[PDB]
RNA sequence: AGGAGUGGAGCCUGCGGCUUAAUUUGACUCAACACGGGAAACCUCACCCGGCCCGGACACGGACAGGAUUGACAGAUUGAU
RNA sequence: AGCGUGUGCCUACCCUACGCCGGCAGGCGCGGGUAACCCGUUGAACCCCAUUCGUGAUGGGGAUCGGGGAUUGCAAUUAUUCCCCAUGAACGAGGAAUUCCCAGUAAGUGCGGGUCAUAAGCUUGCGUUGAUUAAGUCCCUGCCCUUUGUACACACCGCCCGU
């Protein structure tokens, strides 16, 4: 029930708000990424995923688009998508929050099982 | 082996000029730096002339990173067959 | 395209951009003087390079 | 050989028949009347012709597309 | 009273985003619900600070072997 | 006779064991264990999950310019235009 | 102080002075060097001088942990690296056992090379300061030699007796 918010402005105000002045909200290492150049010299297919996720569905469920991707720092044209990275065998689904902007979507996804341990 | 016609007759006409050429072993090599007139592959190159290899026309060493081919009479006379040329003009190895 | 596929990732740093001389190899290196090739091949040929036992 | 995973079949072309007689219509004069558009670009040649698709029609070897 | 603002500890929150200092009580409530926002929003630091192993990347095998009995 | 120590505490690295879809393998007293010049983010890679290309030179026999096949576009499709 | 290193066939990654911005890591211009010339008189560390500290797990020790900022690269999450502020655990000189060492030697320091796009807790060298103890033994631990016995020669991991 309590509001959210990053660093003071409103999720209505983050999509207003563009990339010159993203990079400035964000961190030092998320912004370093953005201000290297254009995505197009291997991020193709990150501009054909935001394509991907700027298609809009009615009503319901958001559409469920695996990606092989675990580079990707997370922005707010996407939240509240519905996404599986891929993780070396499988896709660990996520359901993106809006507190989820921030960090990277392989971040959030566990690959290797927790070690177990029974007799040596 | 789906490779161009052009660029063949011009690997064999710099072929019957001098009977000798070299080539480095890289697969990943784009451009031939001797013929960098016009846009022609290694790969391509060097599995032609091992296929010359296997018809029996030249004879290969690989030293240390670069192929070797040399011509022989036979093989002379097979460019002479291929090339439709008539036997008057010889390349410059045999000539003094 | 496999033809533009086929060169995706470049070498233009890490250890792919340069390999031995001689064997090929990718391993052993020496970059000191621009020798650029494997250390069992330079023990190899170290006596026709020039280089001596005196130490 | 035959594993677990089956294997997609490569792009067999068929064979079609009668395609370099289906260039121009044959009429009683002499006079050419071909169904696909010209090249008029310098990659393609001008004897080099169109597809014949539903609703767009493409080139050859210079991979350009020209809707309407 | 003229600091610089670099000084000061904690920079840029993700919750107000302005500079400022925090009390010793307030180090340790901003840790914990840094520490179950981490746990609620599922991430592998959090997973991480729940087990109680390394969380800033280092290895386990050798070191470490005061975790548990 | 001594000096510096190690083995003790924390930290880096290797091996064994456990775990893992994979935790690739060699090396087990001197004469293996900061060794392979091996400080592995991607290539390294030899390990797992996934998808294409042939790089089947060719000898013979079925096919041949009337076509034996590669290179691609609205869109389901992994992962990619 | 001294070994050094310093712009590349494939190849594109060189070493830097000077002058501004910023606490800082770093940012932009500005020259030199294919090298005793330019970095560089390589103004290195240790040490010395003058305060502060006062036997208290403390101003020792900096493991662990949060946030912010910079560079490399297509990409840093499973922190690549660095900088700034907070966080201050174990540790009061370590049992059995065990290693290296005779003069510029051990040891305390710092600097180069390899590793290197980013790069040293590893290794190889360089340099500063610089000792205690001994000119012997076979006790331990191994090696070598002589003599002696052999019913052993594939050689004690040997040959060989009886139920
Ligand atoms: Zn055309």
């Amino acid at each position: 029930f309590r509001k959210f918010t990053y660093r003071g402005v409103d999720l209505d105000q983050l999509l207003d708000m563009s990339y010159e002045q993203l990079m400035q909200l964000y961190s030092a290492r998320q912004r370093r990424r953005l201000s290297r150049g254009l995505r197009r010299k291997q991020h193709s297919l990150l501009k054909r995923l935001r394509k991907a996720k700027k298609e809009a569905p009615p009503m319901e469920k958001p559409e469920v688009v695996k990606t092989h991707l675990r580079d990707m720092i997370i922005l707010p044209e996407m939240v509240g998508s519905m996404v599986g990275v891929y993780n070396g065998k499988t896709f660990n689904q996520v359901e993106i929050k809006p507190e989820m902007i921030g960090h990277y979507l392989g971040e959030f996804s566990i690959t290797y099982k927790p070690v177990k341990h029974g007799r040596p | 082996m789906l490779m161009p016609k052009k660029n063949r007759i011009a690997i064999y006409e710099l072929l019957f000029k001098e009977g000798v050429m070299v080539a480095k072993k890289d697969v990943h090599m784009p451009k031939h730096p001797e013929l960098a007139d016009k846009n022609v592959p290694n790969l391509h190159v060097m599995k032609a002339m091992q296929s010359l290899k296997s018809r029996g026309y030249v004879k290969e060493q690989f030293a240390w990173r670069h192929f070797y081919w040399y011509l022989t009479n036979e093989g002379i006379q097979y460019l002479r067959d291929y090339l439709h040329l008539p036997p008057e003009i010889v390349p410059a190895t045999l000539r003094r | 395209g496999h033809q533009q596929l086929y060169w995706s990732h470049p070498r233009k740093f890490g250890q792919g951009s340069r390999s031995c001389r001689v064997c090929s190899n990718r391993h052993g290196l020496i970059r000191k003087y621009g020798l650029n090739m494997c250390r069992q091949c330079f023990r190899q040929y170290a006596k026709d390079i020039g280089f001596i036992k005196l130490d | 050989k035959s594993y677990t995973t089956p294997k997609k079949n490569k792009h067999k072309r068929k064979k079609v028949k009668l395609a370099v007689l289906k260039y121009y219509k044959v009429d009683e004069n002499g006079k050419i009347s071909r169904l696909r558009r010209e090249c008029p670009s310098d990659e393609c040649g001008a004897g080099v012709f169109m597809a014949s698709h539903f609703d767009r029609h493409y080139c050859g070897k210079c991979c350009l597309t020209y809707c309407f | 009273y003229k600091i610089p603002d670099w000084f000061l500890n904690r920079q840029k929150d993700v919750k107000d985003g302005k500079y400022s200092q925090v009390l010793a009580n307030g180090l340790d409530n901003k840790l914990r619900e840094d520490l179950e926002r981490l746990k609620k929003i599922r991430a592998h630091r959090g997973l991480r600070h729940f087990w109680g192993l390394r969380v800033r990347g280092q290895h386990t095998k050798t070191t470490g072997r005061r975790g548990r009995t």
